[PDB]
């Protein structure tokens, strides 16, 4: 209905699920995929 | 000097006429013009210094001129600001000869910098005097234009303009004559055309000056068109910045979230206004609209001067849209009782707002409704949270969010409850919903004996619209982690587990870096791989990351009590503890 | 979000932007000026030389 897009366009969303799960900081994984390929010259 | 003065007329071979002249020079340098020849070269690329060199020898001379060597004198004089020699150049044209334009036009575009000084003397002596000598002096028939636009003349400056126009054909001239057409159409409002003015203004001479730049980029907020507003508004602050050109690109915002090519200088232009105060009003509303992304007390602040600031040009009400809002920052703060307070003088003010269903002020009072109800969730009022929701939902049964936090409230109770029911029905009414959809499995991670169930219950909306989703392939990670630690890992079952969760791990990792949880998940598998010193550094990298995740806290004192590091893992156990959570979690002290 | 008005006008005005800048004289590529030398029929060299005390404060790039 007209309200549904009438509410969902004027609020604002800074907060979802999916940016919970990536760091506020950088936290690159090269060092992580470095270790998870050195943990494969292991293997 | 023939074909000298031939290169002039086409732009071209000009250093190849002033050597022609040069060569004058050395074959005959017994009168000025040949070398005053060279000069008019020397200006046009600029060199106003090898221009006046050959000026000197003018009028040290001065041959048979009533075409006023004077007159360029004062041109060169009027670059780079020798605007006293200027007046006295004109003057004395003036006095040779009083019918020429130049001195006239010349000394009127400098006294066009004082306009509320010497308004006058502009207007009529120093303009229309031109106009009268040459009323097809596209010069002076554009200043007129300018000012009777500024004198709100907009008939005659439409009937000059035109001929200001065509009268010239060079493109700055031609360009500042679209330009000021377009002012014109602009304040009556005749955007469709002024548009095209304002287009072939920026695309006759563009380097020239960055009015028509932004005449171009405030029509692009006609017609929706405001993509090339933010490109050609950038040569503006690339021209130079300034208080103006802050707003556009402020209310312009395409910044709406992790785009920071629009948000740094949306930050920087806030910055530039804060500060100062051209009858700020909204430019706090506009500060604080980025801000909640941001650190939030900046929004407070905004918010606090903003709700000032509406107050002392007329005492008005704050709308509620503005307390609704600092209402929702204090929710994830500490000011959990004004928040309220701010809810409820919001509905008040939407109440006030007796008339505005354009604004739709009801709409706004559901939302902010929502908001108290989750207030209220937050006050475990969970009687009022069940009130104002199925009040909204007996209103606009379409809502989704209200509809399954009422079930988020029943699953704090537990799970076959009317929980697991207004979740499904959110799917019925929207199974195109992730949110849901995941919260539907979400709810099947309490019966684990449905863990490779799970895959079918995860792969409903595993649809590529919904995909990519990290939410959900991190919870088959996680379902699939689950399946650890069991004695078949020597039969390769685990083993295999292992990897495919490695697997998952990898393409979480390579579509996201900065995730969290994964490389918590990737951490965890190679732990059950028996790599506990190859461990607790990729946990301790997601420990400086965020301290705040319960799991991290568990998984580094195990590897402490692995390298039996009892007095570094117990006080992180009860550090774990500190949250308000259970006073006595089982597999804790397990 | 807050309701905006589209800014597609402008009332405060530019002005300020505006009037601040010193308009061109681009009139006569080669400076408001007919360059001859047959023009020149005559020449004030004869005596007596003409030289304005304005024509010889004009005579100097920077001495003020």
């Amino acid at each position: 209905v007209d309200v549904t897009r009438d509410i969902v366009s004027r609020e604002r969303v800074w907060r979802t699920r999916t940016t919970i799960l990536q760091s506020t900081g950088k936290n690159f994984s090269k060092n992580i995929f470095a270790i998870l390929q050195s943990v494969k010259a292991r293997e | 000097l023939g074909r000298a003065c031939f290169c002039l007329l086409e732009g071209d071979k000009m250093d190849q006429a002033d050597a022609q002249f040069h060569f004058v020079l050395n074959q005959s340098p017994n009168n000025i013009p040949a070398l005053l020849g060279k000069a008019c070269i020397s200006f046009n690329k600029k060199d106003y210094r090898g221009a006046l060199a050959y000026y000197k020898k003018a009028l040290r001379t001065n041959p048979g001129c009533p075409a006023e060597v004077r007159l360029g004198m004062g041109h060169c004089f009027v670059k780079l600001n020798k605007l006293e020699k200027a007046r006295l150049a004109f003057s004395r044209a003036l006095e040779l000869n009083s019918k020429c334009v130049g001195a006239l036009v010349g000394l009127a575009v400098l006294e066009l910098n004082n306009k509320e000084a010497d308004s006058i003397k502009n207007g009529v002596q120093l303009l229309s005097r031109a106009y009268t000598i040459d009323p097809s002096n596209p010069m002076v028939l554009n200043h007129l234009a300018n000012h009777f636009f500024f004198k709100k003349d907009y008939s005659k400056v439409q009937h000059l303009a035109l001929h200001a126009f065509h009268n010239t054909e060079v493109e700055a001239m031609q360009a500042e004559s679209c330009y000021q057409l377009a002012r014109s159409f602009h304040v009556q409002e005749d955007y469709d055309q002024a548009f095209q003015y304002y287009y072939q203004a920026t695309q006759f001479a563009s380097s020239s000056f960055v009015l028509p730049f932004f005449g171009l980029g405030q029509m692009y907020i006609y017609r929706g068109d405001k993509e090339n507003a933010s490109q050609c508004f950038e040569k503006v602050l690339k021209a130079y910045p300034n208080n103006y050109e802050t707003m556009k690109i402020l209310g312009s915002l395409y910044a709406a979230s992790e785009d920071q090519e629009k948000r740094d200088i949306a930050k920087g232009h806030l910055k530039k206004v804060t500060e100062q105060y051209p009858d700020d009003v909204e430019a706090w509303i506009e500060l604080a609209q980025i801000l909640e992304q941001t650190d939030i007390q900046g929004a407070l602040s905004a918010y606090g001067t903003a709700t000032r600031i509406l107050q002392e040009k007329v005492q008005a009400d704050v709308p509620p849209e503005i307390l609704n809002n600092v209402g929702a920052l204090h929710f994830r703060l500490g000011n959990l009782g004004e928040a309220k307070k701010y809810f409820l003088a919001s509905l008040d003010r939407a109440k006030a707002e007796a008339e505005h269903d354009e604004h739709y002020y009801n709409a706004i009072s559901v939302t902010t409704s929502y908001n108290l109800a989750r207030l209220y969730e937050a006050m475990c009022e969970f009687h009022e949270a069940e009130k104002l929701y199925k009040n909204i939902l007996r209103e606009h049964p379409n809502y989704v969010d209200c509809y399954l936090r009422l079930g988020a409230m029943a699953r704090d109770k537990g799970n076959f409850y009317e929980a697991s029911d207004w979740f499904k029905e959110a799917l019925q009414i929207n199974q195109d919903h992730p949110d849901a959809w995941s919260l539907i499995g979400n709810l099947h991670l309490a019966k684990q004996e449905w863990g490779p169930g799970q895959k079918k219950f995860e792969r409903i909306l595993k649809q590529p619209s919904t995909q990519s989703d990290t939410y959900s392939m991190l919870a088959l990670g996680n379902v699939w982690l689950q399946t650890l630690h069991q004695p078949t890992r020597d039969r390769e079952k685990e083993k295999r587990h292992q990897d495919r969760a490695l697997a998952i791990y990898k393409q979480v990792l390579r579509n996201d870096a900065k995730n969290l949880y994964a490389a918590n998940g990737i951490g965890a598998v190679l732990a059950h791989k028996g790599y506990f010193r190859e461990a607790r550094d990729v946990f301790a990298q997601v420990r400086e990351a965020t301290a705040d995740i319960s799991d991290v806290w568990l998984n580094l004192a195990h590897i402490y009590v692995e390298q039996k590091q009892y007095i570094s893992a117990v006080q992180m156990y009860e550090n774990c503890l500190r949250k308000f959570y259970k006073h006595q979690n089982t597999e804790v002290v397990l | 979000t807050y309701p905006f008005d589209q800014n597609r006008f402008v009332q405060y005005k530019a002005t300020s932007l505006e009037k601040q800048h010193k308009h061109d004289l681009l009139t006569e590529p080669d400076l408001g000026v007919t360059i001859d030398l047959i023009n020149p029929d005559t020449y004030r060299i004869d005596p007596n030389v003409l030289l304005d005390p304005a024509d010889e404060k004009l005579l100097e790039e920077e001495i003020q």
